[PDB]
């Protein structure tokens, strides 16, 4: 298939990016350090809520470092106009780049949370290996999906711009807005209104931020204190179940990939 | 009959940036599109590749549609400037393009030696010069026996030993039966290797045909200079009897601007009377013909 | 040392009631008979500067309306103004003016003594080290000292091992200690006002006592100091603007930067509905004093709310209701009085400053501001502190500012 | 003088940088938004402004001048400029004047709108103390930016490509703002038997972000030593940048 | 008075000498072409004429002075190859910047903007410029002041053939005034009509210098005489093979003779004397073939 033949390039081109391997080893040496400090103090719902915030700062960062120069980095490099004269479509050299860069994030978090589990089973004596594999299996198949959202965000902001220096400004803008501005605008809206703006609409704004849907998935079982959540304490007021919370994260991929294809179709 | 463009008048933005070009290309000729870097030449280049839609007209590449995958395996496109993938190597870039075009994987090792790049194989494209990337850009164009090359300035940033060797590699493929289109702007020198030029300007294809037709359909002076003549003062007059202005700049530097309508009697004028030293018969080059037709269009 | 019968008292009523007219007197005086003596307002009974001026040795003496001046200063021989013997049970000392360099009201071994409504101006020139005590109480059971006015004495109302007695509504201004407590089990004090004092309330080793409604206006370095108090009740106290300073003698405590409440080894006590306002430290919790009901206070305007140098967690909310914090940047979705997120008053970088004072040079760095944000993002590095689930949203002490 | 003729270029080229004008606008809003929460909610708000200008004025200086030398070598204009009547000293010092007056203007839009939000929202601010504490603030924020300007000329002249120049400009910003003080704390909280704490007021002099805060928090040395050590960080690193630029 | 007198330089980096015993003498109005590979043979000899490098075993005398004087560089234009200027600056402000550095008057900016044909695209940013649009700007800073030496390193890359012919018409206007310039180019057909004397040089040495008539005379290269239907191709192809010259019968009814250009005066007499010359093209051996010969003369 032609979708895999261009995936084998990006799987072998993203792994030679030295800026990726720096901040993907930084994700590995921090997920062990949080889990080592989480083992000497004991707690259990605090070491889950800190890993999900660690992958909130880094799995959008590795996704936006990969794919900000996916379309416009090939357009000004000349190799995009050449590629359309190969037997391909615009839907195959985009979905092929998404599978190729998606297996890197599926491997960058399998390295990160993989050694984090071995720094718990060899550190916390008497831990439940069934509960460890299930909780960190929920961390593995949902930090990819958070990564695949910001991968699909970067294909939107690469097809729209026409210069790679302006694509790096927008990719830094998307990383600042979704990670640590939308969590602070919702915080500043709740303090200044003292929770009396809307008592039923305000938990639904967590679903308009995929990092907040990511944090709500992993903190489903390990609730604990309220300040362990903080802004995520609104998620107990959401009447939606857990299975739809998986489905709105998959729907955040498919809308922002169909937007990435409809932009690229009129490039 | 490789490229049969007929009646295409491309409109976009209701501007009509190309108009009614009838560009039939034979099955062994080397055509040259010689417009500016504006919407005349590069619009018709995108039509043959199939990545543009010909409004009000039909483009038939190799007897089929221009965007079919069965004919797009038989094309080869060398673009203008391709800094390909700076972190990939040389072999892995060409093996990537070999997997896409359906070419056999044994062709990459015999194309990195056919083009002079086996010393720089398994080396990263960030460590390549501009000429080495044009060598790599040619290597994906000859991939899997292409019946239609389309080179858009292949000899920029290249040494003249490689430039003379590239046109011999072009002349190997011309005898094999592959039609080549040379969209270029380094027009002195390319006239020895092309078969038919196609000067298009302001959308309208002004002149097409071989170099003998473009000199026949445009009266241009042959530039005979006879440095080292015996007598020059009557030779100011002995050429202008048939309308050839004997203009000189030294003791004997008589650069006779002729008319190319009296070629029998002017060489007999030179060799019948007066002894020369170093004759230089300069035919009207591709710059002067292009400066006539573009000036005739405006 | 003459006696009270050696004066000229004009009897208004024949129920052992006397009335001294206006006119000066001289020397010490001694009460040996149960005489309910009153005085005209010009009865300035001025001693010469030695001895206890009005010694009382008889039970049921209603001293009223005197104006005392210039008694002794021999603190070893207890040169008081009004000395009350253990046999002088149920003495009433009502509405008196005192000015002299020794003890104002020295009682010992007494029962049901009443020191009411007096104005005891201590000194002006002595260095607050030999001024003598204002109202000294030494092991009295039943006493009722109410609504007096002590000014510029040494260590205010000293109380030593006195069991059951009330201190109601008395104003204490510009003294070393406001109210001193020594082993006063099952005591009580209501609505007292201490102003401009080097320690507002000394609570040393006294259990089971009630401290309620009291006010501390602009005192120095210690608002309420509690040492080793058990089963007490701290309800409704208003401690305002504890500025830095030093006590000048440094005997049992040291100089401080200003703490509105300093809890030292107090195990069980209910500290509710108080108001700690505009000090440098709102509350200092030592490591030995843990697990006591601290709920409903108002920690407003303090530059640092809690000082807790420990790593043990300390919940500060009994029955699901917590304290009001001025810097609580929280919301209230479900419309109750409580906030929705818990409030940690201390970071990890707020306890490195207490452990190492050289971090004050690094306290304005962005890396420190990074370290304040990583604790809010990564709670594994958060040391277990002094948080309270459900803090209050509004002021509970709407009446204490009056 | 040709040190000014190349400085007018860098003023005209620096003020049209889209990356700079985004951050310099973001610097001026956050200097108002800290001043909004310090008046409605003056040494308490001038300390939070010192932590702000320690974040962004190294970032503004490193965004301007990381591509001053190596951005001209990759553009080919550096090879052209050396064939002009120009020394290598006048190119570097002329870029330092040109990039220097940009962030000498970015604190006048930065703190010129922050001091306007203090002088008109306190109503009794006692402005005689304001115009000397902000006059000391705007001067000392330029000198912090001129250190990181001269740091950017050191890393621009050393590298040969623009991609690895931004990898060093991020590394100097991480090391001199928030890695040097975190390893100062690790020498405090983990070492006490072999760490003299009297040495630490002299070890604060090895960090220009740290010397920046010490002249906004007013200590064994006086104030005038800290002014002469911040200017020594400019003059050494510019002389270091000139020594690197002469070896291309 | 020679402009550039490269007097026996020998430039070395470590142990390798990248330019050995180069001995050039550019005249006062000559247009010289420094031809060779893109390695250190040509691009270091271009820097010694500038003030950028130093001769390790020689001296250069540009305009009778040292190459690093400020009086030299005020009358010395230099257009470098692949230049990309400050993209947020405008086209007029870049020339107004470069006129202040060279000491040129500011009234020469709008003259040179009209002269290179950049009047329509002036006051637009350099980021919205083409490749050939920047070559007009890079040429325009080289004409600033009154230059007496130009080093046009690849001036006609990405330029239209009207503008390419506009540039060489500006060169012959310039060299009549007395500005002797130096080409360092690689598109060898086209430059050969304007080069006064070529300077083809190898890896290390300087192979050949002299005019095009001197290179064709020294390097024996055969003339490419082409004809078409003199009498008959097949009856005349046989005649040169017994008489000893190679006559290629190629295209169709066409007699192409690759003659040794020592006899081609009288070789054309027999070709003229028996048939009509009605479509012939005698081509001298070009600079492309001369450079291919001198690369095989050493290497
Ligand atoms: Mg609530």
């Amino acid at each position: 298939n032609q979708v895999w033949n261009i995936a084998r390039k990006e799987l072998s081109d993203g792994l030679r990016n030295r800026w990726l391997l720096a901040i993907s080893l930084l994700f590995a040496v921090l997920a062990v350090g949080i889990a080592w400090l989480g083992a000497a103090a004991s707690s259990i719902p605090a070491t889950i809520a800190s890993l999900a915030s660690l992958a909130t700062f880094l799995m959008p960062l590795i996704a936006l470092l990969l794919a900000y120069d996916a379309i416009v980095g090939e357009d000004e490099g000349g190799t995009l106009m050449l590629l359309l004269t190969y037997p391909l479509g615009r839907g195959q050299i985009l979905l092929g780049k998404f599978v190729g860069h998606g297996l890197i994030l599926a491997l960058a978090v399998l390295i990160g949370f993989g050694c984090a589990a071995l720094a718990i089973a060899l550190l916390v004596e008497g831990v439940e290996l069934g509960m460890l594999f299930w909780a960190f299996g929920r961390f593995m198949i949902s930090s990819t999906l958070l990564g695949w959202v910001f991968l699909a965000f970067a294909y939107v902001l690469s097809g729209k711009v026409n210069e790679k220096s302006s694509a790096a400004g927008l990719a830094l803008g998307v990383w600042f807005l979704f990670v640590l501005v939308f969590d602070l605008v919702l915080l500043a809206l709740l303090v200044l209104s003292e929770g009396k703006f809307n008592p039923e609409l305000l938990p639904w704004l967590l679903l308009l931020n995929p990092t907040d849907i990511y944090r709500l998935i992993n903190l489903s079982g390990f609730e604990g204190s309220g300040s362990a959540m903080g802004v995520l304490s609104l998620g107990a007021d959401l009447p939606v179940p857990a299975a739809v919370l998986w489905l709105c994260l998959l729907a955040w991929i498919g809308v922002s990939l169909l937007l990435a294809y409809a932009i690229f179709r009129r490039r | 009959n490789a490229v049969e463009i007929q009646g295409v008048s491309q409109r976009y933005g209701s501007m009509t940036v190309l108009h009614d070009l009838n560009l039939n290309l034979g099955e062994g000729e080397v055509l040259g599109l010689f417009g500016h870097n504006g919407a005349g030449k590069t619009t018709s280049m995108k039509l043959i590749l199939g990545l543009l839609s010909p409004s009000e007209g039909q483009v038939k590449v190799l007897g089929r549609a221009p965007n079919d995958p069965q004919v797009r395996r038989q094309l080869g496109y060398l673009p203008e400037n391709v800094t390909f993938y700076p972190q990939l190597s040389g072999r892995e870039t060409l093996r990537h393009f070999a997997r896409l075009k359906g070419a056999a994987l044994t062709q990459v090792d015999e194309l990195l030696e056919q083009v002079g790049l086996a010393h720089a194989a398994d080396r990263r494209v960030k460590t390549y010069s501009k000429g080495m990337r044009q060598r790599l850009g040619l290597a994906q164009a000859l991939l899997g026996e292409p019946r239609l090359l389309l080179l858009d300035e292949p000899t920029v940033g290249l040494d003249p030993i490689a430039t003379q060797d590239l046109y011999l590699l072009i002349d190997r493929l011309r005898q094999r039966g592959t039609s080549i289109i040379l969209c270029s702007h380094v027009l002195p020198g390319v006239e020895a290797h092309i078969n038919r030029a196609a000067i298009l300007a302001k959308g309208c294809l002004q002149a097409v045909g071989s170099l003998s037709q473009l000199r026949a359909e445009a009266g241009l002076p042959v530039r005979i200079r006879a440095s080292g003549i015996s007598e020059r003062d009557s030779w100011l007059q002995r050429w202008t009897d048939a309308g050839h202005s004997a203009r000189g700049l030294s003791e004997s530097s008589i650069e006779v601007v002729a008319v190319n309508g009296h070629k029998l009697v002017l060489l007999r004028q030179l060799l019948g009377e007066g002894e020369p030293e170093d004759i230089e018969i300069h035919q009207p080059s591709l710059e002067d013909l292009y400066r006539y037709y573009m000036e005739r269009a405006g | 040392a003459p006696q009270s019968i050696t004066t000229l008292p004009l009897q208004p009523d024949g129920e052992n009631r006397w009335r001294l007219p206006a006119g000066e007197y001289q020397g010490q005086f001694t009460i040996e008979q149960p005489m309910q003596l009153r005085c005209e307002p010009g009865a300035v009974i001025q001693s010469q500067g030695q001895g206890s001026s009005l010694l009382i040795s008889a039970p049921d003496v209603l001293v009223e309306g005197c104006t005392l001046y210039e008694w002794g200063s021999d603190l070893t021989a207890m040169d008081s103004a009004v000395f009350i013997l253990p046999a002088a049970e149920r003495a009433q000392i009502s509405n008196n003016r005192m000015r002299g360099p020794g003890f104002g009201v020295f009682v010992d071994g007494t029962r049901d003594v009443q020191v009411i409504g007096n104005e005891i101006d201590g000194d002006a020139g002595v260095r607050s080290q030999d001024r003598g005590n204002g109202i000294h109480l030494f092991a009295v059971s039943g006493a009722r000292v109410l609504h007096n006015h002590v000014r510029n004495a040494r260590d205010g109302i000293y109380i030593d091992t006195s069991n059951g007695n009330h201190l109601e509504g008395n104003v204490i201004e510009d003294v070393r200690y406001g109210v001193h407590y020594m082993f006063a089990n099952e005591n009580s004090l209501i609505d007292n006002v201490t102003r401009r004092t080097r320690t507002g309330y000394a609570l040393m080793q006294s259990r089971k006592l009630t401290v309620t409604g009291n006010r501390s206006e602009q005192d120095q370095n210690y608002g309420i100091l509690m040492n080793y108090i058990t089963y007490s009740t701290i309800t409704g106290n208003f401690v305002s603007d504890v500025q830095r300073g030093d006590t000048g003698g440094d005997s049992m405590i040291s100089g401080g930067e200003g703490k509105a409440l300093f809890i030292y080894n107090s195990l069980f006590n209910t500290i509710e509905n108080n108001h700690f306002e505009k000090s440098s430290l709102g509350i200092h919790l030592t490591a030995g004093s843990e697990d006591n009901r601290i709920s409903g206070n108002a920690f407003v305007g303090n530059q640092q709310q809690v000082k807790y140098v420990a790593s043990r967690t300390q919940e500060w909310s009994v029955d699901g209701r917590g304290n009001y914090w001025s810097d609580y940047l929280g919301w209230d979705r479900n419309n109750d009085g409580l906030g929705d997120i818990a409030y940690e008053p201390n970071d990890n970088v707020d306890r490195l400053l207490w452990l190492y004072p050289q971090v004050r040079l690094l306290m304005n760095s962005p890396s420190i501001e990074v370290l304040r944000w990583v604790q809010r993002a990564f709670p594994v590095i958060k040391s277990p502190g002094v948080q309270d689930s459900h803090p209050l949203m509004k002021l509970p002490t709407e009446k204490l500012l009056t």
